[PDB]
């Protein structure tokens, strides 16, 4: 039973900072690459960042790079998102997501409308 | 109340197949050699099915031709052209005079074999599915149950062409189904890493088995009818018991990184044959969680696997246009 | 051995095999192309300027391009049915940057797929008149970018953004072909024809013991 | 009957080169010969032509040992007339069918590279099989006169096995050999050179949008190597053969006859070495590297 | 979902060892007729 749960949001100052932590259970952490999913009001499921296996490759978004830090801990079985700089246009819900293929860097369906391995994220309000 | 369900599942704390069946005779190295190589198709083989007569064998490929073999003599009895070239399911009615097919066209076309005019014609078409067909199996001469990639399955009627019952409670896309030996129940594994047991007469789910961590690709009932095996994209099979409502075995290896493409059981339920995306098959022991053989004859992939009704042979397709009968 | 029924069955099998051999030439001589894109991308009008399947030929070589859209917005599984297509005609709407990020991401996911890693992708930046109108009248690397006027730099910025994935992760078994199309461009059929010609040439180089 | 030729400039070179070519041919052609039938059954057009060329090379090198014995025995054929006739037919039969199979593979590559879409618009392995069968039949039919021509005579030694006909019937053999040589080399040689040059010209110029790769350079190097090997193996052999046969036909002074004899007998090992150079050229590069590595 | 979980709560009515023994007895009984 793949389950994901996020925490650490809902209190941001313009230019402030917090930290996002999603917990995982029911699957091996190291064999999968996990993304970040952003859902703004009146908008579809967006994309934020990426981490590949044991942090081999790192990718961001143009509006994300330079202010967001993606961290992961295979031993602790949790994936982190550090928020350094903020603007009031990133108030959304952060879905800690992944892709079903293990030992493969193919995250084809992550931002789908319905998705089994995408936990219910935490609200972030600036 | 999922915590209560997991506590009820954990109430059977002594759940270890490696201990109850530890002191048993191992099956041993199953050395199966190719007997026939039905090299008549044009492109990737996606699906195949055996007949009740245990000789005739239907198969579908990428080129859009649905062919019917005779594995005893390696003779193409029929070759039915298809309107849509992307078909990934096959069927063969127990009466033997009907063959179904389906795929990305979201239509379960049924072709009338052995008609009075001696020709193959589309007897009926079932167009009530909003997603790509994944598996269709002939319940009888009059009913067929189909599962599509639109999260729901459906039971069809040939005379009317409309669904008699539907099974809408699922997540993800249903990937394959398998009927019970009594033909009163059936099971469906989907892309939500879960498999659900359904009742044909009532049309309601009875149990859900969430043991896998990736999309379940193939699922096949145990010959006894009270179990099944699920092969998923996590490169690991599992065996689920309907009564226990909990995974029993986990046929996983460290050197296996390619997901499962097809799963079939032998006649006695002792040998679990699993097709792999690792360029070959694998012949898993049912209750030992150890390998017993490798069918490495194929040279592209393995996409379908079927065991003959009386257990006298098996047939494995491939992404090369070959069909190898093993024994 | 050879009975009356057995001889008839063998003759029927030979007739079936002859029909299959006749159809093999037709199947091998037709090129199957998968049309991919987003809702805002005008992939439909690219076909209209020549599951919904279309048929067209350029130099008596028959191309059959498929625009499947009846699925439930999940393409992990049915995208494997297009493993033997000669090319992918992934179409980008380059006039919507917020959608351009998602186009970049799913082009990357298509490029890095396990089964599509050997399938060349023809890249069409569909909306270019709209892009020219928008620029003439998001990404922080645009300021620190140099042309390999403003609309040309924007066009090549998007092209290089796609080619960054098309090059840094390519295995050499497939390539991306970027093209600049419009709403009224009528050379798309010949562009796809020439790109497929080169794709088949590369497979022929690999299979002829030359590379 | 005539003025004789030099001896030690051939008896010390031809047997050694022929034995080396023989052992290398069976060391390099038999494994791929069995691979092309009962390893993975490759029988598309490319593998059809490659297997037929490998079979031709095996037959060519198997035609050697009796004539290596002939050459090392200082122009002596104790075996008999029948073996002399049959094996000096088989020598040129395998040589010319190997050249024709090289030309067939060159035309196949030209069709598949210069016009690929048309090439698989009209194409079938049945055409390749029929072409190979026609090649075997045509070469055998046109070297039918070779059986009547190669004869055994007792003139200077106890037994000679004349590669040409008897000295009293050389005017027939010069015409026959010139005809078959012109056809079964010049048309294959020009066809192969034209096709390989055209494919190299196509590969040189970068046409596409972003199919820029080192494939078009590695294939160009392979094509250049193949063309150079084919030329240096076959063109000097046939050119020296023409010069020597015309020198004998004109009945010139024995000095130029000795000179052209020496150049022909030193270009002969170059022609023989193609039976060993064909596998290490056509069976190495590409997927056959992986095939041979797996089957090793 | 809560209703389906409620139905699934009342269906866990067997032991794992019983299922393992039943499957073992089934393959033992039918091993004679299995050609593989
Ligand atoms: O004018 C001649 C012609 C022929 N010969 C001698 O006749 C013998 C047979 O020579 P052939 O004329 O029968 O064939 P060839 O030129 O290809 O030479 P070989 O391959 O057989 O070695 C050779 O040993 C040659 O020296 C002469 O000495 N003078």
């Amino acid at each position: 039973q793949v389950q994901l749960q996020e925490s650490g949001g809902g209190l941001v100052q313009p230019g402030g900072s917090l930290r996002l932590s999603c917990a995982a259970s029911g699957f091996t952490f190291s064999n999968y690459k996990m993304n970040w999913v952003r859902q703004a009001p009146g908008k579809g499921l967006e994309w934020v960042s990426d981490i590949s296996q044991s942090g081999a490759s790192i990718s961001y978004t143009g509006s994300v790079k330079g202010r967001f830090t993606i961290s992961r801990d295979n031993a602790k079985n949790t994936l982190y998102l550090q928020m350094n700089s903020l603007k009031p246009e990133d108030t959304a819900v952060y879905y800690c997501a992944r892709c079903p293929a293990p030992f493969t860097p193919f995250c084809f369906d992550v931002t789908s409308t319905t998705y089994a391995y995408r936990g219910q994220g935490t609200q972030v309000t600036v | 109340l999922k915590n209560q369900i997991r506590d009820a599942r954990k109430a059977c704390a002594d759940a270890t197949l490696s201990q109850i069946t530890n002191n048993i005779d191992p099956v041993g190295r199953i050395q199966m050699r190719t007997r026939r190589t039905l090299r008549g198709h044009l492109a990737k083989i996606y699906a195949m099915h055996w007949g009740t007569d245990s000789r005739l064998l239907v198969s579908a490929s990428q080129d859009g031709k649905l062919i019917i073999w005779d594995s005893y003599t390696t003779n193409k009895v029929h070759a039915i052209p298809l309107r849509s070239s992307w078909v990934m399911t096959c069927a063969y009615a127990p009466s033997g005079n009907y063959v179904a097919c389906g795929g990305l066209d979201n239509i379960c076309s049924i072709y009338n074999l052995k008609t009075r005019e001696g020709n193959v014609r589309v007897s009926r078409e079932l167009a009530g599915h909003t997603g790509y067909l994944s598996c269709c199996r002939f319940l009888d001469d009059n009913q067929i149950v189909t599962s599509s990639g639109d999260t729901t399955c459906a039971l069809w009627d040939i005379e009317t062409g409309q669904q008699t019952t539907t099974f809408t409670g699922h997540t993800g896309d249903v990937m394959s189904l398998s009927l019970a030996p009594d033909t009163r129940l059936f099971v469906s594994g989907a892309c939500d890493a879960s498999a659900k047991l359904w009742d044909v007469r009532e049309g309601m789910c009875r149990q859900t088995f969430t043991g896998h961590e990736s999309d379940i690709n193939a699922i096949c009932f145990f010959p006894n009818g009270n179990a099944f095996a699920t092969g998923s994209d996590d490169a690991t099979c599992r065996l689920f018991d309907l009564r226990a409502d909990q995974e029993l075995m986990t046929y996983s290896h460290d050197n296996i990184i390619c997901g499962i493409t097809s799963v079939s059981f032998s006649k006695s339920g002792r040998l679990l044959l699993a097709g792999y995306d690792d360029f070959n098959c694998n012949v898993w022991d049912a209750l030992k969680a150890d390998r017993a053989g490798v069918l490495a004859g194929h040279d592209n992939r393995v996409s379908c696997l079927g065991v003959t009704d009386d257990g006298m042979a098996v047939a494995t397709g491939s992404w090369d246009s070959f069909l190898k009968i093993w024994n | 051995t050879l009975s009356a029924e057995d001889k008839a069955a063998v003759e029927r099998s030979k007739m079936i095999e002859k029909q299959l051999q006749k159809d093999k030439q037709v199947y091998r001589a037709t090129h199957r192309l998968l049309l991919l894109g987003a809702d805002n991308s005008g992939k439909s009008t690219i076909v209209k300027q020549m599951i919904f399947e279309t048929k067209f030929q350029v130099d008596k070589v028959n191309f059959h391009m498929f625009d499947v859209g009846g699925q439930r917005d999940e393409r992990r599984k049915w995208i494997q049915c297009f493993n033997d297509v000669t090319a992918i005609i992934f179409v980008v709407d380059s006039s919507d940057y917020n959608r351009l990020q998602e186009a970049l991401n799913d082009f990357k996911s298509i490029w890095n797929n396990r089964w599509l890693r050997t399938i060349s992708v023809i890249l069409f930046l569909n909306k270019q008149d709209l892009l020219a109108e928008k620029v003439l009248a998001y990404f922080p690397e645009f300021a620190r970018y140099t042309t390999p006027p403003r609309v040309t730099r924007a066009k090549y910025f998007i092209r290089d953004e796609f080619l960054r994935i098309s090059t840094a992760s390519g295995d050499g078994r497939h390539y991306c072909y970027p093209h600049f199309t419009c709403a009224v461009d009528t050379e798309n059929a010949r562009r796809i024809f020439n790109d497929c010609k080169d794709i088949i040439l590369q497979m022929n180089l690999r299979e002829y013991n030359l590379v | 009957l005539d003025c004789w030729f030099d001896e030690d400039f051939k008896f010390i070179l031809l047997p050694v080169s022929y034995a080396v070519v023989f052992v290398l041919g069976l060391g390099l052609n038999a494994p791929t010969l069995w691979l092309f039938i009962f390893r993975l059954r490759p029988w598309d057009a490319t593998a059809t032509y490659m297997f037929h060329l490998a079979l031709s090379d095996t037959l060519y090198v198997l035609s050697l040992p009796t004539l290596i014995y002939y050459y090392a025995a200082h122009n002596h054929w104790p075996f008999g007339t029948e073996i002399c006739k049959f094996v000096r037919f088989l020598f040129y039969w395998n040589l010319y069918c190997s050249v024709l199979f090289l030309t067939c593979i060159s035309v196949h590559r030209y069709l598949g590279i210069c016009h690929p879409l048309r090439a698989l618009r009209w194409g079938r392995p049945r055409l390749a099989g029929l072409l190979c069968l026609a090649v075997w039949l045509v070469v055998a039919g046109c070297l039918v006169p070779n059986l009547f021509f190669v004869t055994t005579s007792n003139k200077g030694t106890t037994v000679l096995c004349h590669d040409t006909t008897r000295p009293e019937e050389f005017d027939h053999y010069v015409h026959f050999s010139s005809a078959v040589m012109g056809l079964l080399f010049g048309v294959p040689c020009l066809v192969t050179l034209v096709c390989y040059g055209l494919m190299a010209r196509r590969l040189y110029q970068p046409l596409p949008g972003s199919a820029q790769s080192s494939s078009r350079l590695r294939s160009l190097r392979t094509i250049a190597v193949v063309l150079t090997v084919f030329a240096v193996c076959f063109v000097p052999f046939h050119i020296t053969r023409t010069i020597y046969y015309l020198a004998r036909l004109l009945e010139a002074d024995c000095r130029v006859l000795n000179i052209v004899n020496v150049v022909y007998k030193v270009t002969r090992p170059l022609a023989s070495a193609n039976s060993c150079l064909d596998p290490v050229l056509y069976l190495l590069t590409g997927d056959k590297y992986r095939r041979q590595l797996r089957q090793l | 979902l809560v209703e389906q979980l409620k139905m699934e709560a009342n269906i866990d009515r067997i032991k794992v060892s019983k299922a393992a023994a039943d499957l073992m007895a089934y393959c033992e009984a039918h091993a004679k007729e299995d050609p593989l």
